């Protein structure tokens, strides 16, 4: 009775995942684009800093 | 009878979830970020080369000060590096040389490692005796330890090859919470910035989002065609990227509960070992079996640059908390520190 | 151009490198052996004669051996088999008495044929292209007893040889060595062991020494 | 010099074509294909470089014989090219002496290998400067010819230094003979003891390759240095004009044979090592 | 527990020789560099010698160079100081001090009890010799250096020590701002360039003692005169 017991748990788990609130992909995409834009200047890898400010000269 | 009826209900629930995700898939991330300008060409030079490991390096992790890092190799040595000077701060001899993961505590007082011995060993870096000693050996996993991450000095999350993740109380040595639900070996995990959630990738080609306090799986992310080897949270905690053996990287969104973008190239046919984001999240750095590290544009899925400085697999990489540099570890026994120049 | 404590920190790093160099020299003189095989195939008996990974250390004629047993891991083999890339040799154990037996888990798969598929994958694995294999054929005394009652035709339908022990033992050895799809890069050393045998360690030493010498001849460029 | 010039022009052209192509491919394998190197491959990298520089000196000698022994590039360049040829010929001999010593120890270290090569290159470079200074200081050299016979009556120091190199060669060639013979005999007895094994013909083949390396080194270099004692003594002592030109012709022909090792150093390594054959194929 | 016991001191004739021993227990002796520091009676601290971990680097003070020899026995965890041609100027209490050097380490963290010997350069200034204090009141101690102790790597190699009456010195502040392990948070070290201040909020009875500021920018290590706190 291992398979039947596992089936009950798997069905119950899928119920929890199916009841979540989902936002639109466009709304989620905009937030990712907004976050990158807001922190773009403080990203040394994206915009390399002058050699005077680089600890790894 | 009952088993057949139940497995039909599971398919109905899967169809309900798939329809729900398709309903909110009004647009694509590629369409949204089409107008924005590309990041251009990303050129990074090897500022430092860390020598001293005599075997394949399997894991590395930066400290929170963005200067100290710990690397693990299967020569049975844990080494702590001063990245600014390349000085070796410590060399920790491991009881078991088959180490597969290592973690640096955010406080800097502890490091952790573990591999095929099924044990997560905690090492105290600040002792009155002046040497690093084992403070705890976390037993309880029935498979190899693939990843570990500290939440604080007393809590750590470990993923194992026995298909389960665990949250441990270091002081008592017992796993307070066990995270079950993966049908394959869990290969990696990443902690959310607030350390209230974490994602794990397994060999069932699925990524699950776990609640640390509640102890259950909140969401399941599918879409990969092979084992997931690497996973990393987006800096804001609302997304994560995965790396699989199918030569693809995918960006999943927590709130949209679906994949947003795929990072693959026709030339790339090798598996991915490690993934990380830049400080702003605009760049996705991935290590590959073809001895290279490819820098991707996260928003536009464009290959911004290539880090080609290793003669074997890039097994691990990580970006500092301040975003100043990226370290890459490799099976050629060397670590290299990269950043660009104006 | 360094401070007083900086010059002392560099000296500490130099001492660490000295200890790392010494440990690398010591580790490079030790023979590392990956022990494989099927369950209840004599592997446990081999360890006596010599929950994660079990390591055995022994010394024989001024040579230190490390034997790694990974039979207690039920996880995916392809996720950790590359960790043993670089061992001196692979010790593969096969039970000869299990030719007519049936695998307990599958209940319809021949036990001997289960060893061939395990041997074929390991021998032809991409991580062990240049790694020799020391094939141990255990339970030879019990294999002879089962020969009289159960002939080899059950295990191999296309076996036209005689039912003598010597012919039966040699035929099984040939089949395993024929699974080697790379007969030039690697070599297979076959030995017939038993519960009461005491020369099993000697054969490992002879086979390991042969592998070590042939590695030097490739480094020197003369071979 | 009618017959000799024709022979040298063709002989050095064959060596140049094989040497330039052969060493560049060899120089590719040690740099491009291979990322990590052992001590033996460290020496063979420098032997390839030393043999490659020797090859680049051949066009100067080839052009000289093409113009019927008329040299025009100048006395300074003739001494630089002439001494550079001998400099690289003795870097190979010294390094091949170290390869035999390294192979003997391994069959019967990477950091220690790099120091040895750097010391040899600096010591060889100093000898190149020593010869140039000692030769130009006298300043009695005609600009009408190069690579010719010179009775060094007034340059006894230059001749004595050459004599030291010939004695130095016979010390190294003694080391090479004493090692490759020991290597060859060591692997022959091992093949007898280990006759009953899956692969016992590997030791017989490897012992065969040990004697082939010794034979190529002996054929290429021994004839030149055996006769060099006669060549040196003829320069110091007073000899007939008829005898002087016999020594010049013998030395130049044997110098072609000694230069042929610059082509057989990469080819010998390609065929003997199974790794490189599989990598190429 | 971490222990450092000195022996070999005693009354000696001028021009004689004496051998000082420092036995270490409870810590990895071979991993720590070792210093000898002496203190003349009713005087401040004076650095004598230094031997690094692994015995590769050895330094001496000019006043003792050529006469004193410092050595260590790692298997026995013993530190030695061979002294010759002893003068009346060498009469002092000799302290055994451990110091380990790596990124983020705290050198001079543990001092020995000291042994008494009786015989028959950046300038560190502590102008205020004594300060009358009352419990619960904030006290500031000032230190000055002839040279700037700020290095180009951002570290300021200034150390603060406390020597309670009858006790060995204890580390309070290392590199001018960091608080030593086991020291209450009320102690705080502040400085810039050549001027440094040690602030003690809510002074207690235990805080009574002499305070020394030491520079570790370069050898020879020099101590300040010392500031005494009295009730
Ligand atoms: C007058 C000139 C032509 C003499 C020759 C100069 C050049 C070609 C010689 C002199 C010093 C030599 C170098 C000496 C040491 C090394 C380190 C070794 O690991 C690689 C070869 C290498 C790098 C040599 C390359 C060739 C070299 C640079």
């Amino acid at each position: 009775t291992a398979s039947i017991a596992q089936a009950r748990k798997l069905v119950e788990q899928l119920k929890m995942e199916a009841n979540i609130d989902r936002i639109k992909v466009s709304k989620a995409a905009a937030d990712l684009m907004a976050y990158c834009e807001a922190h773009a200047k403080e990203d040394p890898l994206l915009t390399p800093v002058p050699a005077s400010e680089n600890p790894f000269r | 009878s009952e088993l057949d009826q139940l497995r039909q209900e599971a398919e109905q629930l899967k169809n309900q979830i798939r329809d729900a995700r398709k309903a909110c898939a009004d647009a694509t991330l590629s369409q949204i970020t089409n107008n924005i300008d590309p990041v251009g060409r990303i050129q990074m030079r090897t500022r430092r080369t860390l020598r001293g490991h005599l075997a394949k390096i399997y894991a590395m992790h930066w400290g929170t000060d963005s200067r100290l890092l710990v690397s693990a190799s299967q020569d049975g040595k844990l080494i702590i590096w001063d990245s600014y000077t390349t000085n070796k701060v410590h060399a920790i001899p491991l009881r078991s040389s088959w180490v597969m993961t290592c973690a640096y505590a955010p406080s800097g007082n502890y490091v952790a490692c573990g591999g095929l011995d099924n044990i997560c060993s905690i090492y105290n870096l600040k002792t009155r005796e002046g040497n690093v000693r084992v403070s705890r050996e976390l037993a309880g996993h029935t498979g190899y330890l693939s990843c570990c991450r500290f939440l604080d000095d007393n809590q750590i999350v470990t993923s194992s090859g026995d298909t389960t993740c665990a949250l441990w109380d270091i002081e008592t040595g017992q796993q307070t919470t066990t995270f079950t639900g993966h049908t394959g070996d869990v290969m990696s995990l990443s902690l959310a910035p607030d350390t209230r959630l974490f994602v794990s990738g397994a060999c069932d080609a699925s990524a699950k989002l776990w609640d640390v306090r509640e102890g259950m799986c909140r969401q399941t992310f599918t879409g990969h065609e092979s084992d997931i080897n690497a996973i990393c949270f987006f800096p804001n905690g609302n997304a994560f990227a995965t790396g699989s053996d199918d030569a693809t990287c995918r960006l999943f969104d927590l709130r949209a509960d679906q994949e947003l973008m795929t990072y693959s190239h026709d030339n790339i046919i090798c598996g991915i070992t490690s993934v990380s984001f830049s400080k702003s999240g605009r760049l996705l750095l991935a290590g590959y079996d073809d001895f290279n590290c490819n820098v991707w544009d996260a928003l536009k899925a464009d290959r911004a640059g290539v880090l080609a400085g290793h003669d074997n697999r890039v097994s691990c990489l990580g970006v500092t908390d301040d975003g100043m540099a990226v370290a890459t570890g490799s099976w050629d026994s060397f670590l290299k520190i990269w950043n660009g120049s104006s | 151009t360094l401070s007083a404590e900086d010059k002392a920190a560099v000296e500490r790093s130099k001492m660490i490198d000295r200890n790392l160099r010494e440990d690398g020299e010591k580790a490079a003189r030790e023979v590392k052996l990956l022990l494989l095989g099927a369950g209840e195939s004599g592997k446990n008996t081999i360890v006596k004669q010599m929950t994660g990974i079990v390591e055995t250390h022994f010394t024989f004629k001024d040579l230190h051996f490390k034997m790694f047993d990974v039979g207690a891991q039920r996880s995916e083999r392809k996720k950790w088999i590359h960790c043993f890339e670089g061992v001196t040799a692979i010790i593969f154990c096969v039970a000869l008495s299990d030719y007519d037996l049936v695998l307990a888990e599958d209940e319809e798969m021949n036990r001997m044929h289960a060893s061939m598929k395990l041997f074929d994958s390991i021998c032809n694995n991409k991580w062990f292209t240049d790694t020799s294999i020391i094939l141990f054929l255990n339970k030879k005394d019990l294999f002879e007893e089962k020969i009289k009652k159960s002939p080899l035709t059950i295990c191999y339908p296309e076996y036209a040889g005689s039912n003598t022990y010597e012919e039966a033992a040699a035929y099984i050895q040939c089949q395993f060595e024929d699974l080697n799809k790379r007969k030039d890069t690697k070599e297979i050393y076959t030995h017939f062991t038993c519960s009461t045998d005491t020369k099993n360690v000697q054969f490992v030493f002879d086979a390991v020494t042969d592998v070590i010498i042939k590695n030097n001849l490739k480094d020197c460029g003369l071979f | 010099e009618k017959l000799l010039s024709t022979v040298l022009t063709t002989s050095y052209s064959v060596i140049f074509i094989v040497g330039l192509v052969g060493n560049i491919i060899a120089l590719y394998v040690f740099l491009g294909i291979h990322r990590k190197r052992n001590s033996i491959q460290i020496y063979l990298l420098n032997v390839a470089i030393a043999d490659l520089l020797l090859i680049f000196c051949l066009p100067f000698r080839i052009m000289y014989h093409i113009n019927q022994n008329k040299w025009t590039l100048g006395v300074i360049l003739c001494k630089v090219v002439g001494t550079l040829f001998y400099m690289n010929m003795y870097i190979s001999i010294i390094l091949l002496g170290f390869i035999s010593l390294d192979r003997y120890i391994k069959i019967n270290t990477t950091k220690q290998s790099i120091y040895v090569c750097c010391i040899v290159w600096m010591l060889a470079l100093g000898g190149f400067l020593t010869m140039i200074i000692l030769t130009l200081k006298k300043g009695g050299h005609n600009s009408t010819m190069c690579f010719h016979y010179r009775d060094k009556h007034n340059a006894k120091g230059e001749a004595i230094f050459n004599f030291i190199l010939v004695v130095m060669f016979w010390l190294i060639f003694l080391l090479i003979i004493l090692s490759y013979i020991k290597i060859g005999k060591n692997l022959l007895r091992i093949s007898k003891r280990r006759s009953k094994f899956p692969n016992s013909g590997k030791y017989a083949t490897t012992a065969r390759n040990s004697f082939i390396v010794l034979i190529i080194f002996t054929i290429c270099f021994v004839p030149y240095h055996a006769f060099r004692f006669i060549y040196i003594s003829s320069q110091l002592n007073v000899s007939s004009c008829y005898w002087k030109e016999i020594v010049h012709k013998t030395n130049e022909i044997m110098l072609v044979l000694s230069s042929f090792n610059s082509c057989l150093d990469p080819v010998m390594y390609f065929l003997m090592s199974s790794n490189i054959r599989k990598i190429m194929c | 527990d971490v222990q450092l016991v000195e022996s070999g001191g005693g009354l000696v004739q001028p021009g004689g020789s004496r051998k000082l021993s420092c036995s270490a227990s409870g810590f990895a002796f071979s991993s720590f560099g070792m210093h000898w520091v002496r203190q003349a009676p009713e005087k401040g601290l004076e650095w004598v010698a230094y031997i690094s971990s692994g015995s590769g680097t050895i330094y001496y003070a000019d006043t003792v160079k050529g006469r004193f020899t410092i050595s260590r026995d790692d298997p026995k965890n013993t530190l030695f100081l061979q002294m010759t041609s002893l003068r009346s100027e060498d009469t002092a209490m000799y302290y055994c001090v451990r110091s380990i050097y790596y990124y983020g380490s705290s050198p001079f963290d543990f001092w020995g009890q000291g042994t008494t010997l009786t015989v028959s350069d950046i300038v560190m200034t502590q102008a205020t010799s004594s300060v009358p204090v009352t419990p619960g009141e904030s006290v500031s101690i000032s230190c000055r250096s002839s040279k700037s102790l700020l290095h180009s790597n951002g570290n300021t190699y200034l150390y603060w020590f406390l020597q309670r009456p009858g006790q060995s010195p204890q580390l309070l502040i290392y590199r001018m701002s960091n608080l030593a392990s086991g020291v209450p948070d009320r102690f705080s070290g502040s400085g810039s360039g050549t001027a440094f201040t040690l602030t003690i909020s809510r002074l207690e009875a235990e805080d009574v003692g002499v305070y020394y500021c030491m520079q570790h920018l370069e050898y020879p290590l020099t101590f300040g005169a010392g500031t005494k706190l009295e009730l």
